[PDB]
């Protein structure tokens, strides 16, 4: 709904290669109006004053001068085109790695953690709206790298292991969301006198209380 | 300046060249688009970061050393060692040269802010708020990403540190 | 004014514009040579004998 | 001598009609209030202040110009606000809540077919 | 951003290896990336099924 109040309130990158175009186009033919050195702009003026052998003289000087100037509006469009197609490029990467995909690449499809994007069409291009997660409101913990138990050394599955003062949990790393510390979500190698910053705290078995 | 190279003081050459319609005012046109777009480059490399980080005092980055690229507070410039061995390897007849909108001490300190905000917060500053977790914690979850389990960076962590401290 | 006429327009949005040019100027013409010289006697070539 | 091109900075006729000029890389005592000297000219018309903001009219080497204080006023642009991680050697920060946000991206794709 | 920014996947665009992290300095009209890479080294052959 803010997509909307906001436009219909910033497509200058569109604004831009419309001016262009228009204002070289302009130039192109507000040459058609210059002498180059020659006595008229009109080719019935020297056509008029002027015996055929004088008015090749100054017939030549107007060629020359507006071949001149065309060749260098079709110069310019060639260097401008150029410029059109990288960005044609660039969309239709866009369309393909952010709406018929999910991307992971940082900073392509938006600011923030890629979801989702939609495409609308433009005058002269494309509008990409796209759709991302942004994590909110963090609150400090303690860490430790490793859980020491029974001596052997405890690392997590996929979380972090975190602390709230007095007890241990195990979080997953984008949302807060703490579980109890098993041997379900932690695995075990070596043991707890090689990592540096492990701390004292039990690994709860499901099965020994269960089963007993 | 077309007029002051072609012509050049003489005023019986800007009445010649007058004939000629607007083929200066292209000239100054396009020189002065290429001259707006070497500032917008220039934003976009490096200016992308919301806030200006700062290392915190101490350096206990689990062994890791990272003082060749961290600012030089003892200068004018404040740039880092390796910043400082690279800068020193690197009126006409109407002809000027415009400075950049960006200083390289702005450029720098926007350079500083990026590295203190990987070292400090790994890959979170630039999605969104800056969270710290530790450096280890964060080299861990690095190896993890490609693909090597994480118990091998804890029981590697002296001999991990020596050899990046070797290659920088 | 001058900007609105570099820009063939009655409204100027906000931006920067380069208007013209700023160049000072010269007074008074120093002809500087040397000392020692002479008439230069083109009386021995248009009244040779 | 010390020739150079005359920029014209305005906030806009939709604003205000007050001006200031910037006389490039001149010397600001050659000039022909507020005479204000930059690595990029002699700036006349606004008022050099102390504070920092975020950069508004780009002037050069640092310096933009805004109308705020009017007037025209120059100073270094900022390059951003300030924020400090407190990084600790066991410390983590870990979110609680999430924002779905939305943007767009503007592309252009085609120009005109001309024929001559 | 890709680099510095994030952890990449995508082959070579930052070094020779796995990607571990990237640091950046400023050069005169230009960037500088120092890329951190990890490469396997001393390996032993096996069976495997
Ligand atoms: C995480 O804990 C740190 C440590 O206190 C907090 O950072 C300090 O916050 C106070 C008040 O905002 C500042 O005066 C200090 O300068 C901060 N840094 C220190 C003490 O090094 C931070 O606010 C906490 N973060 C959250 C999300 O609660
Ligand atoms: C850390 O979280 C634990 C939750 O497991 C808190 O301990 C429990 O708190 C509730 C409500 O205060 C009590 O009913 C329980 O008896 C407590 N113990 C257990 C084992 O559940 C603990 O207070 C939290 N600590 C801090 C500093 O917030
Ligand atoms: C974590 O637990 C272990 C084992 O319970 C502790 O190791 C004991 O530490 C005391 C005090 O230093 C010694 O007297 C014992 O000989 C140790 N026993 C063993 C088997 O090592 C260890 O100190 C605990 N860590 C902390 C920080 O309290
Ligand atoms: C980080 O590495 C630098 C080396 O680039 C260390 O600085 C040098 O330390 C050695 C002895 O360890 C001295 O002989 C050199 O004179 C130092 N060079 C300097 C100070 O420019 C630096 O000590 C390391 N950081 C830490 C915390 O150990
Ligand atoms: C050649 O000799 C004659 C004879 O003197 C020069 O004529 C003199 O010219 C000056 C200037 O024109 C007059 O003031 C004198 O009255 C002339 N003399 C006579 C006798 O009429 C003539 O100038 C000499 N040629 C050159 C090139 O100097
Ligand atoms: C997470 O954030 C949302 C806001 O994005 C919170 O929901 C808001 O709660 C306030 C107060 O209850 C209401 O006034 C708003 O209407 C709610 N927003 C929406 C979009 O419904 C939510 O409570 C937060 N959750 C936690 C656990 O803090
Ligand atoms: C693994 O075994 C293979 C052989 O099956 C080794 O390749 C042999 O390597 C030696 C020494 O380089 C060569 O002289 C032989 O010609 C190779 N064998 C063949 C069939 O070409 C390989 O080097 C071994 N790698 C490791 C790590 O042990
Ligand atoms: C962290 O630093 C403190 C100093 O305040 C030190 O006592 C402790 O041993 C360090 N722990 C780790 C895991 O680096
Ligand atoms: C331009 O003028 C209109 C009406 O006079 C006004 O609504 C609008 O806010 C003005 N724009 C700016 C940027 O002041
Ligand atoms: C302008 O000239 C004066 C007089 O020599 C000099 O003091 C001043 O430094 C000059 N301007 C600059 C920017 O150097
Ligand atoms: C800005 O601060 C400096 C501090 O060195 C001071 O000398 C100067 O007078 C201040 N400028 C104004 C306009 O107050």
């Amino acid at each position: 709904g803010k997509i909307q109040d906001s436009l219909s309130s910033a497509l200058g990158k569109l604004q831009n290669v419309v001016n262009q175009n228009a204002q070289a186009l302009n130039t192109l033919v507000k040459q058609l109006s210059s002498n180059f050195g020659a006595i008229s702009s009109v080719l019935n003026d020297i056509l008029s004053r002027l015996d055929p052998p004088e008015a090749e003289v100054q017939i030549d000087r107007l060629i020359t001068g507006r071949l001149q100037s065309l060749q260098t509006y079709v110069t310019q469009q060639l260097i401008r085109a150029a410029e059109i197609r990288a960005s044609a490029n660039l969309a239709a990467t866009k369309m393909s790695e952010c709406v018929l995909g999910q991307s992971k690449r940082v900073d392509f499809c938006g600011k923030g953690y890629h979801l989702m994007s939609f495409p609308q069409s433009a005058p002269h291009g494309v509008v990409f709206l796209h759709v991302t997660y942004v994590p909110a409101q963090e609150k400090n913990f303690t860490t430790a790298p490793a859980i020491c138990h029974d001596g052997k050394a405890h690392f997590p599955r996929e979380g972090v292991f975190v602390s709230n003062g007095t007890h241990w949990f195990v979080t997953q790393r984008n949302f807060y969301e703490p579980q109890i510390i098993t041997t379900d979500n932690t695995f075990v190698s070596g043991n707890c006198d090689v990592v540096i910053g492990i701390v004292n705290n039990t690994v709860y078995d499901p099965l020994q209380p269960e089963l007993d | 300046d077309c007029t002051m190279y072609i012509c050049g003081d003489s005023t019986e050459c800007s009445n010649l060249l007058l004939q000629y319609g607007s083929f200066c005012t292209q000239l100054n046109r396009a020189l002065t688009g290429i001259a707006v777009e070497q500032d917008k480059n220039t934003q976009e490399v490096f200016a992308q970061v919301k806030q200006i980080y700062k290392t915190p005092p101490i350096k206990d980055f689990g062994g890791f050393n990272f003082s060749q690229i961290l600012p030089d507070p003892s200068k004018p410039s404040k740039r880092s060692p390796i910043e400082d061995l690279l800068f020193n390897k690197v009126k006409f007849n109407g002809l000027t040269v415009l400075p950049p909108l960006l200083t390289d001490e702005m450029i720098a300190q926007y350079t500083s802010a990026l590295l203190a905000g990987t070292i400090t917060s790994g890959w979170t500053f630039g999605a969104g708020p800056a969270l710290q977790i530790p450096f280890p914690m964060q080299m861990a979850y690095r190896f993890n990403g490609i693909g090597v389990t994480q118990n091998v960076l804890y029981e590697n962590q002296k001999l991990i540190a020596n050899q990046f401290n070797s290659a920088i | 004014s001058e900007t609105k006429c570099t820009l063939k327009s009655f409204t100027v949005e906000k931006g920067i514009y380069q208007t013209s040019n700023f160049r000072v100027q010269p007074t008074e013409s120093i002809v500087r040579f040397p000392n020692i010289t002479n008439l230069c006697p083109f009386g021995e070539v248009f009244n040779a004998t | 001598c010390s020739f150079g091109g005359v920029s014209v900075i305005t906030p806009g006729t939709n604003t205000s009609n007050q001006v200031a000029v910037l006389y490039q890389g001149v010397n600001c005592t050659e000039v022909p209030s507020n005479v204000f000297q930059t690595r990029a000219g002699c700036l006349i018309g606004a008022e050099h202040v102390n504070n920092s903001y975020e950069c508004d009219i780009p002037i050069g080497a640092g310096i933009c110009a805004s109308y705020q204080t009017q007037s025209i006023i120059a100073y270094t642009m900022s390059l951003g606000a300030e924020n400090s991680v407190a990084y600790s050697n066991n410390s983590i920060a870990i979110p609680t809540n999430f924002t779905i946000s939305v943007t767009t991206e503007i592309l252009p794709v085609s120009m005109t077919k001309t024929s001559v």
